[PDB]
RNA sequence: ACGGGUGACGGGGAAUCAGGGUUCGAUUCCGGAGAGGGAGCCUGAGAAACGGCUACCACAUCCAAGGAAGGCAGCAGGCGC
RNA sequence: AGCGUAUAUUAAAGUUGCUGCAGUUAAAAAGCUCGUAGUUGGAUCUUGGGAGCGGCCGUCCCCUGCUCGGCGCCGGCCCGAAGCGUUUACUUUGAAAAAAUUAGAGUGUUCAAAGCAGGCCGCCUGGAUACCGCAGCUAGGAAUAAUGGAAUAGGACCGCGG
RNA sequence: CCGCCGGGCAGCUUCCGGGAAACCAAAGUCUUUGGGUUCCGGGGGGAGUAUGGUUGCAAAGCUGAAACUUAAAGGAAUUGA
RNA sequence: AAGACGGUCGAACUUGACUAUCUAGAGGAAGUAAAAGUCGUAACAAGGUUUCCGUAGGUGAACCUGCGGAAGGAUCAUUA
């Protein structure tokens, strides 16, 4: 605090208010345009229609290929590159299948070396991703 | 300008204890200041002081003993309710068992425990440790 | 000088054609000790909405602002200030509301800056509930 | 809402009923009457909760249609009938009568009277009025309308009515000096002595009341009741005699008669 | 510090203690007063009267000399002039230094201390409205205030 | 102020908490508003009521093709999302 | 008998700072003064007295006047009541404040979450209590901070012409 | 020439004290946190860009985002090359 | 009783006007991420013309040059 006076209450009040603008999370939140931009539209999943499959490179020092597969969303229209997580979990995954998207955990930020993927597979046609590696459910046929 | 007489009398006696000075010249004095004084003299962490009486606002110079760590002013004077006492001398005081919030009741200047005993309220002046 | 309107000015209570061989007034004390004005009496205007002489009984609150505008007809504008205490921050907020309040010519002359106390009367118009009913002169404002 | 209403939920019951929750959904909606649905008590409470001579509402019901119980003097065969304050509910079959005064907390007790003193009840009076012949006119707070009463009965006193005839018979001046009980706000039940009556034009009269051990109480004017000239009741009073002692007082009280019994 | 400039100036008078009047001064209150009157009535200010006395005639404060302060004095005796004599200064220099910037015009510096002067006329009109010294309609205006001596 | 925005029905309350606080409150209690969108009314103490009526706008059922009948944000349940 | 993941949000965050952050060089002081709202403004007006009791010490009570009754006393003294007494914030008290939730007293739902029940050989018992900002109401206190009174004397009081 | 007082531009010195340090009698009297008040900062970019407004003849000035990208950018001081 | 004149409340329709949002977009123009392409070498050592600032002109390109600043300089200093 820098004004003391015993009726600076609307004062310090409007400058905290206006100055709250000035942190980027609250900003981020309060304002509409990433809410607007983001493609799930403030959702934890979504249900999208595999429409190909692609190899994105890995970033720098690390040097492979990311099992990456490209996914149009039900509800908006909009296109998005989701990563397919375990060891050659991209065989279960055909075209024209309906995928459960999630985040993949640092709220719409590319996580490791994978350049520009925010979003991760989860299920493929009704059945977990975890279930078809381990071996616990087959695809329904 | 000088608008708090009393946050100045408090900071000058603060240097002057720092600094290992016996005693201290306080300038513009007044009532709230000798008040505040007397309390702080009673308790015993200033010794007798001597309040010069020109035709103007006085000085007063205080004989400093060496067992005052911190003497400090609360402006703006809040309006200290009884149940608030607590919460005020908590994060003011260093500890329970030494240290005073001298606060302005009706019944007139006083610590926080003679405030309590009497079962006031009133606003808060200061405090010394 | 009065009777400038259309329809004929009277208080419709007193009765001003008894037959025989000065006009009489009605008025009240509107009571909570407020001493009816000597022009309440001993004038010759008329008012619906004078607490004194007039149809308006004074009940519910009774608050005081400052007089700010007194530019319509048997109306003024008070300006009422108060110290609004937000919590966060332990400290007040300089806030007002100015309301339109109903001056009798009663008061025959009030000036902007005196002290009002105003009663809480029934609906007079859109914006108007309390009536004007003593008035204090404003610090010193005797030369 | 388009009109009046009918239902009153179980969480929006009044308190002294001491409903329980894990019951049902609703309350016993009181009826119209003499009383305020807020400061009343319903029949099949009082004959139920209280009681506990029916178990269930169509208990209640299988009673009040034999024409048993007798409230001021008069059949009521309503089971959700508002009984209110002062008022005489006289079971002849049982052989039982009660009047509904407070217990010394905000609650009716069931205080057993006898035969002679279930006869007549304390009315205050609310306005006095004069009618289309100068006849005066009383209103009491059970929405008794008396007409040729005493000419010295003002709007506060306390006069006591026959529950066959419905006339005048003593009254009580509303004075300092004179034993009130309070019978609304924090110290309900509370019975003392007029101390003092504090006028405040255009706002509620504040009323200053003694209990016998010296504990000082106001309660606005409108929530007295005067029940007796100086100490002495024109009514009986429940076991407490209406004092409400402090809490650290009703524990002593209940683990010296716990540890009394052993 | 200065109201309209950065020095920090230390430089008033000091008055002594003891406010008894001393024994050599034979002028009474009433002697004093008789010579107020022929000062303030030849044409002078309050402080030109005051310096006068305690230069010459050796009255060390008027206050103390009389019970008076010299314009209380001279407003008893109705001697006082209306517009008060700082405020008169202010005014006087004011007219002063936009007489010169009407000529000298290329002033830059001179029209910045005529509006430092100007603010402080303003300033101090407004404490004589509210102190009732003035009347509310009171204006200082540069039009018409050479009007104004 | 006026205007604009709200993924705004309000409150009792909820989550988290050293002391301050931040966020939530469609949701069983109180108050309000609505019965697909607006508007108009009959009857009655109380309705601008929709498990009342009369129009138009959107949708939509049954037609011997002239006509008849609609209103789930009641309890179940169906499609769509 | 549960644990992993995704997202909104709280604490961590003294990284929104009223309590409580920083502004020479890490992000940051308008180029410079003027200036109305806003915010904040020096000192100064009651100190000092009567008497009680425990071990020079400690606390208890005593500080403005102008019409109807009895503790009575002899038109009086006393006590009381209905009125009066620069405003305002502040502080303490009282009233008025729906339940449910929360805190919280009682009680072995077998314990516990809950529940408002129950207990003793017909009787005896509970169903408490606190908390509920701010605004409004009411009664004490008068330190602190605003505000008013006589200065063209149209001043207070006291009396006489009226 | 020798000293004293008050305002000003600076200097030297010290374990006043502070600071991440370089250093600063102020950048001190700060977890022992509150003398008064104005402006203003919130990881690096995108960008003082787009857009709207306003001022100017023009150049341009004042106010001023977002999508998107990124794990550092940076400050003082140390030891090497 | 049907029916009619007028008033009234007034859905809704007709032609224009503005404006909140969705959206195709020839083409233009930027910013960004991209394991080794090209042309240089503007900057960091006085980086080979000390560097940076505001403004104006110029140029394949980093940039260059004019006028006035700043040391965050490569001088805390240069003697009668």
């Amino acid at each position: 605090g820098k004004c003391r006076g015993l009726r600076t209450a609307r004062k310090l009040r409007s400058h905290r208010r206006d100055q709250k603008w000035h942190d980027k999370q609250y900003k981020k939140a309060h304002l509409g345009t990433a809410l607007k931009a983001n493609p799930f539209g403030g959702a934890s999943h979504a249900k999208g229609i595999v429409l190909e499959k692609v190899g994105v490179e890995a970033k720098q020092p690390n040097s492979a290929i990311r099992k990456c597969v490209r996914v149009q969303l039900i509800k908006n229209g909009k296109k998005i590159t989701a990563f397919v997580p375990n060891d050659g979990c991209l065989n279960f995954i055909e075209e024209n299948d309906e995928v459960l998207v999630a985040g993949f955990g640092r709220k719409g930020h590319a996580v490791g070396d994978i350049p520009g993927v925010r979003f991760k597979v989860v299920k493929v046609a009704n059945v977990s991703l975890l279930a078809l590696y381990k071996g616990k459910k087959e695809r329904p046929r | 300008v000088r608008m708090n007489v009393l946050a100045d009398a408090l900071k000058s006696i603060n240097n002057a204890e720092k600094r290992g000075k016996r005693q201290v010249l306080i300038r513009p004095c007044s009532k709230v200041i000798v008040r505040f004084l007397t309390v702080m003299m009673k308790h015993g962490y200033i010794g007798e002081f001597e309040i010069i009486d020109d035709h103007r606002a006085g000085k007063i110079v205080v004989n400093l003993t060496g067992r005052l760590n911190k003497c400090g002013v609360i402006s703006p004077r809040f309006d200290v309710q009884l149940k608030d006492l607590e919460k005020w001398q908590n994060n003011l005081l260093p500890s329970r068992q030494f240290g005073f919030i001298v606060l302005t009741t009706s019944a007139g200047i006083m610590d926080h425990e003679e405030a309590r005993r009497k079962h006031t309220g009133g606003k808060i002046l200061g405090f010394f440790f | 000088d009065i009777q400038t309107e259309r329809a004929y000015q009277k208080q419709p209570t007193i009765f001003q054609n008894k037959k025989r061989v000065k006009l009489p007034r009605y008025y009240k004390n509107i009571g909570l000790g407020f001493k009816t004005p000597k022009e309440a009496i001993e004038g010759t205007y008329i008012d619906k909405k004078c607490p004194f002489t007039g149809n308006v009984s004074i009940r519910g609150r009774i608050l005081s602002g400052v007089v700010t505008k007194m530019k319509m007809q048997r109306t003024i504008v008070i300006r009422r200030d108060y110290l609004h205490y937000i919590r966060k921050y332990n400290r007040f907020e300089k806030r007002h509301k100015n309301m339109s309040v109903h001056l009798s010519p009663c008061f025959r002359d009030v000036q902007i800056g005196d002290i009002v106390t105003v009663g809480e009367c029934r609906p007079l118009s859109k914006t108007v509930r309390f009536n004007v009913l003593k008035v204090t002169k404003a610090a010193g404002t005797k030369k | 809402a388009r009109g009046p209403k009918k239902h009153l939920k179980r969480v929006a019951a009044p308190k002294h009923w001491m409903l329980d929750k894990l019951t049902g959904v609703f309350a016993p909606r009181p009826s119209t009457g003499p009383h305020k649905l807020r400061e009343c008590l319903p029949l099949i409470i009082f004959l139920r909760n209280k009681l506990k001579y029916a178990l269930t509402g169509d208990e209640v019901k299988k009673i009040c249609m034999q024409r048993f119980i007798k409230i001021d003097g008069k059949v009521r065969a309503d089971i959700t009938y508002p009984a209110g304050f002062m008022d005489v509910i006289s079971i002849d079959k049982t052989g039982e009568n009660f009047r509904l005064i407070y217990d010394t907390k905000g609650r009716f007790a069931v205080h057993r009277i006898t035969p002679e003193e279930a006869k007549y009840k304390l009315c205050k009076v609310r306005k006095i009025f004069v009618g289309t012949k100068g006849i005066p006119h009383l209103v009491t707070h059970d929405a008794r309308t008396i007409r040729y009463p005493d000419p010295l009965i003002k709007v506060n006193d306390t006069i006591q009515i026959d529950l066959e005839t419905g006339k005048i018979t003593d009254f009580i001046k509303f004075d300092t000096g004179n034993l009130c009980m309070v019978t609304g706000g924090a110290n309900l039940g509370r019975i003392g002595v007029i101390t003092n009556r504090e006028r405040h034009p255009g706002s509620f009269d504040v009323v200053h009341v003694k209990d016998a051990n010296g504990n000082s109480f106001a309660t606005r004017l409108s929530n007295i009741f005067v029940i007796g000239k100086g100490n002495k009741p024109w009514i009986s009073l429940p076991r407490g005699k209406g004092i409400r002692l402090t809490i650290a007082e009703e524990r002593d009280k209940r683990l010296a008669a716990k540890q009394s019994s052993g | 510090g200065r109201m309209h400039a950065p020095g920090k100036g230390l430089s008033q008078s000091a008055l002594p203690y003891r406010r008894s009047v001393p024994t050599w001064l034979k002028l009474t209150s009433d002697d004093v007063k008789e010579q107020i009157y022929k000062l303030a009535k030849k044409g002078l200010t309050p402080s030109q009267i005051g310096v006068i006395l305690r230069d010459s005639h050796g009255v060390a404060q008027v206050r103390f000399v009389t019970g008076n302060k010299i314009l209380r004095i001279l407003k008893s005796k109705g001697l006082a002039p209306d517009l008060p004599e700082d405020l008169y200064h202010l005014i006087k220099k004011a007219v002063a230094v936009r007489k010169h910037l009407e000529r000298n015009r290329k002033d830059k510096d001179a029209k910045f201390r005529l509006i430092l002067i100007e603010s402080r006329i303003h300033r101090l009109a407004r404490y004589y409205k509210t102190k009732r010294v003035l009347p509310p309609n009171w204006k200082y205006e540069s039009s018409t205030a050479s009007a104004l001596v």
